[PDB]
């Protein structure tokens, strides 16, 4: 008798769920650079003028 | 001349966790048919074993 019985003259499912999560990373990074330039620098030059005037 | 050198060091620690839960009724006629008598199967063993049976 009542309602409940049209529940099962008509096939019903009901089905549920519920998912919870978590999550937690934790990351540590560390670098070190070491560098090192040495260089040389040489040049050298030469030069010639000459002059001559009348007057 | 240039030289140069590197480091590094990368760590992670990670945790998960999931709690997935659920609940499906299926409603069929066929489990209301057999709902019929297991109230009154109880009494039949009380009335064949404990009780007299002739008028």
């Amino acid at each position: 008798y009542g309602s409940d019985m049209y529940k099962y003259i008509e096939q019903v499912t009901d089905t549920q769920s519920q998912d919870l999560g978590k999550a937690i990373e934790n990351a540590i990074e560390q670098g070190q650079t070491k560098d090192r330039q040495q260089d040389k620098g040489h040049e050298e030059y030469k030069d010639y003028e000459d002059t001559i005037t009348k007057s | 001349l240039r030289n140069g050198e590197s480091d590094t060091k990368r760590n992670t620690q990670s945790q998960n966790e999931m709690n997935r839960t659920g609940l499906t009724k299926q409603y069929l006629i066929d489990n209301l048919q057999k709902l019929y008598s297991m109230r009154d199967t109880i009494f039949k063993t009380y009335d064949k074993e404990c009780f007299l049976h002739i008028w």
